């Protein structure tokens, strides 16, 4: 019987992967039975169970609880399928070679290779559960970048990631340094040639890479300082209004998409990398 | 003539991308109307700029399932070279909520938007069912965006839809009005010719053996569809390499390449294969073709004539009739004995000016009458309509007429155009038994007698009966013929069948002893010895009775 | 070695037995598509893809397609039908998407689609959006993947009418394959199958169990093997001690499964595969219908040379009798008859009771007449045997039933043999040619035929050294095989109850002569002198009626 895959990742997804995440419970009140046996009050709870987040003010499930939900719910043993790859990530373009008795899409189209209505939903799990910068200076120095000069900045954060016990089967990655690409900053704005921007990053990350960091985000600024006598910024990004603009949202997009996060359960071998972006 | 009038004259425009007008047969008339209906709005415009009309679009084809419809779809998309997009019934509505209102929507927004185009939807009736089969709101909401499509394409033009459904009323109604899917095709099961061309069609990549009689397989499949046929070949293939595996070595990866090239397909093969075959055509009402002249039928030559002046000059000279203004019969009532020949003169009449048959056996009746059947008579005159000029043959017409069926029998023969080709033909051995309604003028009031066959009418049965058989050198039928008299032509059928059976069981005997390649007369004295009149004297007074109290009435 | 070399993946064509024809099938239908591609490319032909298993359950479906599956070494994909139909609304769907994009990456494949009736029921059976998204989903599937792709998939399903009909045409499930109860010697092969690793006990008589059981399907046998075993562990209890968590191995080794527990286990066993429609073997041979010579020849010359010599029949051009009506008094053996005319042709045999056609006439059955002739053309060549026709045929299933004789295919091997005690009451539309048209009267036995049933029915019962029956047979002049199989009863009950007798006074080995005097001090004809003056009369009449 075909399993998942033959593929390298990384250890802290094996040592994820490893565990069970289970929460033991007491014996409920409710319970009718004696001290041997358990009926549904006082059953393990899943590490994914959604009372337990919402109860603990948690908004999200800590994505290795949401693999194993998937692979408890599918993927019976001993028979009943041939291990159906339970992770796929959502692809939009149009099949262009259908032949399905028509040319390809510009000249003709069938049902079966029309994409079909997409439903934008909020997403109920996130890779990396939390982002833990080992000293104040690393981002102390970053934001003395603007104070200093008055421009925004905008930088790589090179680090790595671990476990997080605060959150079910979570995960934290922890930033050791900061590497600011060459950019020109300006008053309402940064812009940045990206050629030069990947070029120079090969080799960093190459040095990084033999100093043992990776490359796991990327911070800006946004800061637009007050008119009152002390050191105040305005209240830009709220509740009411956006707190990620349309562009940056589409910049992150790009560079999950450059930074795969290598899966055993997925026919590609990837599913929505770890990249996490911050803002000040 | 100037029906079939656009099928005169690389190839292509040079997967199922490659079918074309090559790979079709036996259905010249349809794939006529299909391409004319297609192939001008799109591939000549000006025409009907020129004579200032707008074309009908909307084109609805039905039939049995196997006869070809996406075949005929994909071909003539194919031919044209319009941009071509085909939706799936079933493709559709597998999506979720929601989205399958949107394909549909995308769909015909995009076959707007390019260059002359062609929408197949093919099985529309997954789409667009029944209204009492549309349970659910999201059923009504595709149906309704289904309608809402078709209306706003009028003004559009440059843009063809094409559907394809099993029965005419499987389909919405609403689907079928003006602006919509108004032309309707109806596909039937081909004909001996037909049967020939799809066989040579299927069977012309295969290692057939040189002892290959495809008009005798012709011949011999009848009621068989496209799909039948293609299943006949593949199971005859798989005959013969059934009979091959035992040179063949399964363990190994490789087979021998010698005997791979000793493959062949033979006759007896394709007969194996006719054995397993089952097709279920003919299960349901269909459109079929025959082939009966005056010939089949012995005797009844005032018969022959009546039916001929009552049939013949209003299709073949309708101008005399409107020049004296008088309009042509609608239907008649053959009564008589059974075994008369009834079907044979039926038959006969629809092959003289070649028209198409619909035949409701007395089961199909009675299945209609208890509601547990997928057509009706409005589907079957619909068909009808679609495929005129139509001969509809009600055979055991007492069994129901003993009524919901009449009175839906009668509103539909009343409603049908005096000036089209649909003539309707009863059947019925108890004259009286049938309900005085359907007996007024403007419906089955020409009653026909039909007697048994007399000396002469006898002795042409038992010829035509016996000539595909081999009998005896200088056998002679005419003491059969003067003997049987009273007699119909179910009987000697029976004598025949029971003559054949003898002399098959002797040749069977002879065999097994170590011969019998004829039929001599004692097997025919043989049979004859255990042969009776199948009609009582009690049944053929009270006949006679009736028609002369015909004759007194009418005198 | 073998398999290409308990984990499902462990088994092979040498765990099914009873089964070889249906087993051939589906190997030439699935391993030479699979194996040897390269014999279609030499033909120029496209293989079916689909094919339709069915027949009771426990009779070994998913058993049949998981050894294929592992011997042909093709990459197998089990889907089940309740599984896949748990899951959420939208889920099922893309389970189903999944499952036949994955078959066809890795091809060659094997997809086995285990219950399909609860994917795809009846139209009438769904009535809800999910079951209906569901369908149309496998309808895509199923026709994207007829060419494409080097794969093959596999249904299992009750009867053919419980699937949707959109899914029994061209490029779909084609090919339909029939499971049937097994023989003698098939059950035989499965109680080998399954008592390989029991401590069967010395005095075991596989064969006798076989003979005993009929109608049991392999999943009954594995259910009496299994109580046989617990019935043994029962009777040893007494040395268990239940208190202990331990037990000695001695006691352990002195377990041992005897014939008696397997009698056991037939008494306390419910099989359920006759409670409908079945196909079935029959092995009855011109020897246990005692007379009615000139009907055997009659049923020769019109069974066994249509399907025997079918060249002589093209050669004359004559096209083969469908049905035939048996009619006589009750208990005649009309049902022997059409037994041995389905074994001469080696055909398989349908029995539709009265009771059935009733249960069919009042719509609260499982089983149509179209699904009966269903099984019967999967089955070809079957007999059909409509009994105690009269019941039905005093309606709608009278009209489904001539539909259905209609529609059958001529050059098929499919007989339907009618029987009837009251042939004037049978609707006349029935006898019409083309349909039950011959009539065959079927009359008491004689003085010979008697005794001859008299030997038949005493070949499994230790009668009296030198005993005599021809008394007894000119004695009960008028009297049917019923009547004689009474007398051959009341007589062995009262041997039994002598012997009873006998042992509870502590002998009777066999019965006596006395013994059959008194059985028979009680016997009654069961027909009337009045019905059999009204059979002969109609039969005098019906020769009248095919005179000079
Ligand atoms: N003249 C013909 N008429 C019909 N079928 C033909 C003919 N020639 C070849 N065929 C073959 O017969 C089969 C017909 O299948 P087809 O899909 O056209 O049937 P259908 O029931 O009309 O279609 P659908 O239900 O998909 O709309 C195909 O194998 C086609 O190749
Ligand atoms: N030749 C055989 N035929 C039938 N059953 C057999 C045979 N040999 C062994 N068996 C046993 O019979 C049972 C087979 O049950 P199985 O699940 O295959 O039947 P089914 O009802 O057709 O299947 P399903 O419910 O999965 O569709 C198992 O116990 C198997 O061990
Ligand atoms: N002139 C004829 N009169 C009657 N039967 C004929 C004649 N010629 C042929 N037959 C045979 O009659 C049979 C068909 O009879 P049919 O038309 O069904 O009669 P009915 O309509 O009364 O049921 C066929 O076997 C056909 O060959
Ligand atoms: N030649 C025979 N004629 C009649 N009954 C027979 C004959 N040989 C055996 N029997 C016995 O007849 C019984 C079954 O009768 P059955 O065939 O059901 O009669 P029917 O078909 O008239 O209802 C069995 O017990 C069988 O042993
Ligand atoms: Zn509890
Ligand atoms: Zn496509």
């Amino acid at each position: 019987r075909y399993g998942p895959l033959r593929i390298k990742e990384l250890a802290v997804d094996e040592e994820l992967e490893k565990e069970d995440g289970l929460i033991p419970r007491q014996k409920s009140k409710l319970c009718k039975h004696g001290d041997r046996g358990m009926c549904e009050y006082c059953s393990p709870l899943p590490p994914w169970d959604k009372e337990y987040h919402e109860k603990n003010k948690i908004k999200h499930i800590s994505f290795h609880s949401y693999l194993k939900k998937l692979n408890e719910n599918a993927n019976k043993k001993e028979n009943g399928s041939s291990y159906i790859s339970p992770l796929s990530e959502p692809d939009f373009r149009i099949n262009k070679r259908c032949h399905n008795g028509h040319e390809p899409w510009p000249r003709g189209i069938c049902s079966k290779c029309q994409p079909s209505a997409i439903t934008l939903q909020q997403q109920e799990f996130r890779m990396v559960d939390h982002v833990e910068f080992q000293k104040s200076e690393i981002i102390n120095e970053f934001i003395q970048a603007w104070r200093y000069t008055g421009m925004q900045r905008f930088g790589y954060m090179y680090g790595s990631y671990s476990k997080y016990d605060n959150t079910p089967l979570g995960i934290k990655a922890v930033v050791e340094a900061i590497y600011e690409p060459p950019q020109h900053d300006e008053q309402d704005g940064l812009t940045m040639d990206v050629e030069q921007v990947k070029n120079e990053m090969l080799q960093i990350d190459r040095q990084a890479q033999e100093m043992g960091l990776s490359r796991i985000g990327l911070i800006f600024t946004d800061l637009s300082d007050a008119g009152a006598g002390d050191g105040s910024v305005f209240c830009k990004r709220h509740k009411d209004s956006f707190f990620l603009s349309s562009l940056e949202v589409i910049m992150a997009a790009r560079h999950q998409t450059r930074h795969p996060n290598v899966s055993k359960y997925s026919e590609q071998g990837f599913f929505s990398s770890k990249f996490v972006t911050c803002v000040i | 003539k100037t029906a079939t009038a656009i099928l005169r004259r690389g190839k292509k425009r040079k997967n199922m991308n490659e079918v074309g007008y090559d790979d079709i047969g036996g259905c010249r008339k349809q794939m006529a109307q299909i391409r004319e209906m297609v192939e001008l709005p799109l591939r000549h415009p000006q025409l009907f700029k020129a004579i200032g009309i707008k074309p009908p679009r909307g084109v609805l084809m039905y039939g049995p399932p196997g006869t070809g419809k996406t075949l005929m779809a994909r071909a003539v998309a194919n031919e044209t070279g319009a941009f071509f997009f085909l939706i799936n019934g079933p493709e559709v509505m597998s999506k979720m909520a929601g989205e399958s209102e949107s394909n549909l929507r995308k769909a015909f927004e995009e076959a707007e938007k390019n260059a002359p185009a062609i929408i197949f939807i093919d099985e529309i009736d997954s789409i667009a069912p029944k209204r009492d089969k549309t349970n659910g709101e999201v059923e009504r909401r595709v149906v309704s965006q289904l309608l809402t499509l078709m209306d706003g394409m009028k003004a559009r033009s440059n843009v063809v839809v094409i559907a394809a459904t099993n029965r005419p009323n499987s389909i919405d109604p609403a689907l079928r009005r003006f602006g919509r899917f108004d032309r309707e095709v109806d596909i039937g099961i081909p004909d001996a010719t037909g049967r020939l061309e799809v066989l040579r069609i299927h069977t012309k990549n295969m290692k057939l053996a040189d002892d290959v009689d495809l008009e005798a397989l012709a011949a011999e499949t009848h009621g068989y569809v496209g799909a039948d046929i293609a299943s006949l070949c593949s199971e005859a293939a798989m005959q013969q390499i059934r009979e091959k595996m035992d040179l063949i070595d399964l363990d190994e990866d490789e087979i021998d390449a010698e005997v791979l090239d000793s493959l062949g397909v033979t006759m007896d093969n394709f007969r194996f294969a006719l054995g397993n075959s089952n097709p279920s055509a003919l299960r349901e009402t269909v459109v079929e073709s025959v082939n009966v002249t005056w010939d089949d039928v012995g005797g009844l030559d005032e018969i022959k004539e009546e039916l001929k002046e009552t049939v013949e000059y209003p299709v073949l000279h309708p101008d005399q009739y409107t020049k004296f203004g008088l309009s042509p019969s609608k239907g008649v009532l053959f009564y008589g004995p059974p075994g008369t020949g009834k079907t044979l003169l039926a038959k006969a009449v629809a092959t003289e000016v070649s028209a198409n048959f619909i035949s409701v056996k007395g089961p199909e009746l009675l299945s209609m009458w208890y509601g547990e059947s997928e057509s009706n008579i409005r589907d079957i005159f619909d068909k009808a309509r679609a495929a005129a000029p139509t001969v509809v043959f009600l055979d055991e017409l007492d069994s129901i007429a003993k009524d919901r069926v009449v009175n839906q029998l009668l509103t539909e023969m009343d409603g049908m155009n005096a000036k089209k080709n649909v003539f309707v033909i009863g059947a019925t051995n108890r004259p009286d038994q049938i309900d005085p309604a359907i007996l007024r003028p403007g419906r089955l009031d020409q009653l026909i007698y039909v007697p048994l066959p007399d000396e002469n009418a006898r002795l042409s049965i038992l010829n035509a009966q016996l000539r595909k058989t081999p009998l005896e050198p200088g056998l002679e039928l005419t003491a059969i013929a003067k003997a049987t008299q009273g007699f119909s032509g179910a009987d000697l059928l029976y004598i025949v069948q029971r003559a054949a059976k003898y002399a098959i069981k002797d040749s069977i005997e002879a065999h097994r002893q170590h011969p019998v390649p004829y039929i001599t007369k004692e097997h025919f004295a043989e049979a004859m010895k255990t042969a009776k009149r199948s009609v009582s004297d009690a049944e053929l007074r009270r006949y006679e009775a009736y028609s002369q109290q015909m004759k007194a009435s009418r005198g």
